[PDB]
């Protein structure tokens, strides 16, 4: 489901 | 005070007059006229000395400013824009200056004039700017090429300057040029001008 | 995950904001809209398909010229794109203000980013509900993709809204960078068409793009995306049913 | 069970904010307002049964004019709707003074969603109950409609408030581009009848108009009205038989 | 539950501002107070018969001259009245700064409603829970109520407060837009005769109104209302030996 | 559960904001006043036996003077009074500054209601949990009592605090607007006597007056009070026989 | 445990500020950020493998210039080191403005932790939950971590993010202040092949540094960069066979 | 206990403010500093002791110059210690500016105490919860603890931080101001040693010291601890034997 | 009202007049010109005693703070420059006086002259400010040699300064001069400065 | 019923 | 599959 | 455990 | 045991 990648760099 | 600027293909010479803050006299044996604003950018001033250095280093920082947040070097016509806004806010402040913002970018080289009243135009090759410019106006366009070199161009500053420092009392002994020819940011120095104003008469 | 969430202050015991991921799902809650990239320019494609067929497709609008040498798509609330938008074609002309160059779209895009950062940094103001892809050709094309955090990522094709998904299965099989603006353009159509599960049709796409060899915005008119959407559409065809 | 519904500031985990979905569904409580767009001129028609015979003739009194060729019907609570339509009358009149500029319809609905977009982002401010329709001939003829949200659509014909649902039906079979100024006249009545459930009469509603050919709104008196109604309600009677 | 009530930041899953429906039901519990409009002036009625005998037979005021030529009742908190009018007044007299004009009675019950509009929207003042009637002569008369909702309404014949409910009723069959300014000035005192419930007595009633003669405010005083109290209580008999 | 007096911003459901009408409450904590208003002047009366004996005989104070002509006195916290009264008689010298009027009574009374009503109002503030009597003498004597609320209710004789609801009574019989100074002044001591459920001590009750025919403010002597107790303690006595 | 970490207001019985540490857990995941100290400089190496290849994976980026030998790396929420970082230029500039001399690094890390703090001691906003390393050679060698907390530790050698865990328990057994500019640049290549468990590449990496002889930061091109790797990648794989 | 912990306006039943105790666990968390008064001056030892090698030696930096002649060390929240000695190194900063004179001890530790209570008042911000000993040589001598609490106290020797507890039982022992300037130093490094409960070494702890003879603070350098380092460690092998 | 300096290779050099110059009248019978910025850093001020003592103990305070926050000393130059922001903000409402920081730092020592109408100017190692300036600068010259000391440095500075009250004679009396010799931060006093003046009588 | 203060009174 | 309102497009 | 922090040093 | 009580005067 992801979008905790996203946010961060 | 009276300035030139010139834009060659191989450099861009900028000339300034010795003149401090002591009295309205030379502070040691130079005086601050010079002032690096970026790696291949100076800015060279008509008009008071004090006025020129608290505003050289707004631009200066904030020239280099653009450089650390673009990770992209600044060009002329960036600065010289940047400079109107910066006049036009702080002209409640006293302030008279006629500002010569100039150096080399990816555009070229070119010198752009910056005046107290308002904007910045683009002096195409051919810039004065003082009290003592008609005089260096008049030797300036004649000796005057597109196709200058730097060579060239340190004789014709000191020599337009020349003329207008024998019309002007108020132009001190010692003139500085400044030299970017894209692999030097050279500053002549008291010593080595003085012998280009001395194949006149001094 | 329970009640670290009703406010933007406050981060999870895991450590993310979920008051964020929400308004990243806010994204996710408008349609698709590509960005694909060419060494040409950059071709911006939204997905301008409207419900009922009271409304006027054409005026609606999805997609909007920021700059003169930049556009942007929104993916979102079409009212949180308003502000935004509004900030950011200001921004962008105020550079062109006080330096006299047309803004960088690396620039423009820290901007409206450090702009939506302030919007979802204060225990008072609520996050963006929206991201833009952020389009234009300054020196070199570049596509961008905001985040309602009010982070940028480099992009070289990108969508957001519903179809973000497909289209990264998609353009991971089929994105090359040896694509020309042509090429490109049927690739970025071929996409869109993936996303809604259908075929297009010019009468429900807007399509704007800035080209290098102009820099200058230009919104495709309905009869020159005609040819490139016949192409797409057969390949399209193909994918949804061999 | 949820509470994001709390605050304008936060986001459901469903994406959205169940606030401005429900002043959405402040404006479907209040009373219907419609508006049909042909070629030639835009056509607000408003409800004024509302108050038994204790209320005036002269009553709300809907389509409130924002310009000389700029009126706006409202649908919600009629306390935020004054006020939403007395920013749209400043906005518009700020136009005419900045540039002596009648200003564009289409700018005046972007300028009322950037508006209802402060009410929005910010939270210690509540958003608006309320949907207007800005409809004009800025040189055409112009129907958009604002959201709650803030949220530009541009319609051809639409209603808001509890009548919408049965008159978007009515459109999407009725409803053409080649419609012209009588037909229109007449085909907005018809819709309107449906709205109510029941017959009109002329003076249990008000109806503006701005026409291309005038380029003046000109308000509908009820002598105007009644060829109108006379006509419309052949179709009115034969819908509303069950 | 119920709500989404604390807060008048908030729409209601219903989609209503529960806080402001709270407040004109505030105004129900605060006293009676009724407006009647005829077309030889408008006639206002205000209850002046409240709390102990210990209490003077004076409770400010409740018929407030607002204007010269326009006056307003209250119904609702005593104290949200006071600072409420305190804002008309100055208003009325501001409109004569900018102007040199009689205030509009439309214009006056529209600013006001502004004032109330104020403390709907943002979040740190409750609205106020007080209804104001409006009642004066332009050129012609006209009544209006304002709600603490900011709505305005047009009425003809109206009560507000304790006896709302039960004058809506008396005035379906009894009022006429043919009534003398003397029958509708004590059909005004029958509506409140109705409220109590009880035969009035004038001692304990304050009756202020606007004509179109006059064109000012003008106080009818507990020696005047005598006969006009008199000939009410035959009526208000009537009604009790049904 | 309520949340309907944990902030002042909530109306309950019954219409009618609770929190106000709890600060009412924290005066009938506090201790009795009596103001008893008569055509002679009027007369201030109120508690001062507060505490043990630890305390000075002038417990300092119940009894304001608000100018020359105007006094007052409370009930409530007596922290919230001395600001209050601050408030009171800053307001009462500005109206004097800007007009050289000696302030009506009436008009003092309104700009102090108005004042809690800027409390009640806003909620980054609680209400004044204060009553306030203010008795004076503009040309007529006028008497009121000020609620928690910012409202307003004039008297022929009133009281607030502990003993409120027996001195009510006490005059509901007794009080007649034609008792002489001599009366008024012992026939209110009797009342006071009954709300400390004690004889009258002079040296438990501070007393002030405005006359009619000084039109000054005197705050009555110890012993030229003790005459008025020991007549009025003969009563006070029978009463509690009963 | 809870409430104390949805406010920032609070504390806890342990004396945590449980927002804080929650915000360091936003730290705590994505990305490694490393600083590894030198006797010739400092050196600056963060990971620029980004998202799917999609992403343009040359750019983006942790290694941002803040002077011209002060540079910053960052872990944490990408959004809130784009004002962190933009502060912390401005901050350096600042120093240029007012004292016209490069800023000590000290003093740069020092001014960046008060700000920090300065968000964490207000409520109302958030603490960023975003580290940065601060690198630079003044004259001297310097490695500092500001903390989301807003507090400063000098390391001669540190990793936050994602690869914390690992490179500090790498550099526990390794590191060593005798290393050499060269020797250094290696064992942190060799730390963070570790921490994403596989062998680098040159482009999916990057390396800022700030020698002491050039006294300029440098920001290391991937042509460069190779060198280093061929060097580190028997390290890498010999050590994950543990 | 439970809602009286949650903001910081807040006390509890029992007139304890909970928010404020928690802070001053905050200063039991953090690293131990010790200030010893001896009649020629007063000797302020802090912890230097780092979590691995891999932080630096000095790590930056437990014990602050605030004037010439008063210093302080820090124990509790670091990241708040910055702030608040930013404030305190301009208040004195601020007292030779204006009064060109010391700024006293006391008045000093003053000035620093009313800030942290201006931020337990406000609450929308929380208090420092970070302790520092305040220490200068004056008149006399001078040693203070300031609270997080924003209490001053004067102190003959005291202790804050980890070690508090143990120092303050220590002491009551083995303090007298029957000690030299060394003996007292001595007695701190035995003190400190007790706190950790381990030897001694120049690594893990700092010491500057503040003479009456010069009446200037001097920072003591690692070398000249070596003499009072071993001397201390007979004492705290002794201690670590009982 | 006139000052003098001169940048040494072992310290800085730095004299004043102890009495303001009006030709009848002075300041006060006691008064002072030469302020203690830091510890190895002197400040030398002509125009008014009022302007130049309060901006003396703003830029003293800031000093101080800066070299506490760094636990490093501050250099001359951030002084200077601070400086130069502070005037520009005492140009929005003129104050006329012109300033001379000077001392010893970590990049070397010179004396900077900062002016109210902004910059400042790194002075080589010859400088003055006041209006007596021309003849002061001309004595200057004179003795300086790269090799010349402090106490040669001295010398040399109470000529310069006995140019004005050579011919402007009541400010002749009582004279201070401050030098900064990297050990000490002396201010010789006018009866030690007075017997060197007793050679040149005047 | 309750309270007299101090200062409620 | 009404609705999810008409502002989000 | 393994985290203590970073401020209580 | 008392710890707040030191820290009220």
């Amino acid at each position: 489901p992801d979008l905790k990648g996203v946010m961060f760099v | 005070t009276t300035t030139v600027g010139l834009v060659c293909k191989d450099g861009v010479v900028m000339a300034t007059e010795k003149r401090a803050t002591m009295g309205n006299f030379i502070a040691s044996k130079a005086a601050k006229k010079i002032y690096q604003i970026a790696d291949r950018m100076a800015m060279t001033t008509a008009g008071s000395v004090g006025d020129a250095q608290f505003l050289a280093r707004i631009i200066k920082i904030e020239a280099n400013l653009y450089e650390i947040r673009r990770e992209r070097k600044p060009t002329v016509r960036a600065i010289a824009t940047l400079t109107s806004n910066l006049l036009n806010s702080y002209r409640y402040f006293p302030y008279l200056v006629q500002l010569l913002i100039g150096g080399i970018d990816s555009e070229g080289k070119s010198i752009y004039s910056i005046d107290p009243i308002g904007g910045a135009i683009e002096e195409k090759d051919i810039v004065a700017t003082g009290s003592g410019s008609l005089t260096a106006y008049g030797v300036l366009e004649d000796r005057f090429t597109p196709e200058i070199g730097v060579d060239e161009a340190v004789e014709l500053a000191v020599r337009a300057i020349y003329s207008a420092m024998k019309r002007d009392s108020a132009s001190g002994d010692g003139i500085d040029v400044v030299k970017i020819t894209e692999d030097e940011f050279y500053q002549y120095s008291p010593e080595e001008v003085e012998q280009i104003l001395a194949k006149f008469r001094k | 995950q329970m009640g670290y969430d009703r406010a933007i202050t406050v981060f999870s015991p895991d450590g993310r904001l979920f008051q964020v991921e929400y308004a990243r799902e806010a994204v996710k809650r408008g349609a698709t809209a590509i960005g694909i990239k060419c060494k040409e320019g950059v071709i911006l494609i939204a997905d301008k398909r409207v419900g009922s067929k009271l409304l006027e497709a054409d005026t609606i609008e999805k997609i909007y010229k920021i700059d003169e040498h930049i556009c942007a798509a929104t993916s979102g609330l079409v009212a949180d794109a308003r502000v935004l938008i509004d900030r950011a074609r200001i921004e962008a002309q105020i550079n062109r203000l006080t330096y006299d160059e047309p803004i960088t779209v690396k620039e423009l895009a820290k901007k409206i980013c450090d702009f939506k950062q302030q919007y979802t940094q204060y225990g008072g103001v609520r996050p963006f509900g929206v991201s833009l892809l952020i389009a234009g050709v300054d020196e070199v094309p570049k596509l961008y993709e905001t985040d309602p955090s009010g982070a940028l990522l480099e992009y070289k094709a990108t969508a957001i809204g519903m179809g973000r998904n497909a289209v990264t299965e998609f353009f991971e099989k089929e994105y090359r960078d040896d694509l020309s603006f042509d090429d490109a353009m049927v690739l970025g159509l071929v996409a869109m068409g993936l996303s809604i599960e259908s075929e297009l049709v010019p009468e429900n796409i807007e399509v704007g793009y800035v080209k290098v060899d102009d820099r200058t915005f230009k919104e495709v008119s309905p009869e020159e995306l005609k040819p490139y959407v016949e192409r797409a559409n057969e390949r399209i065809r193909e994918l949804l049913k061999k």
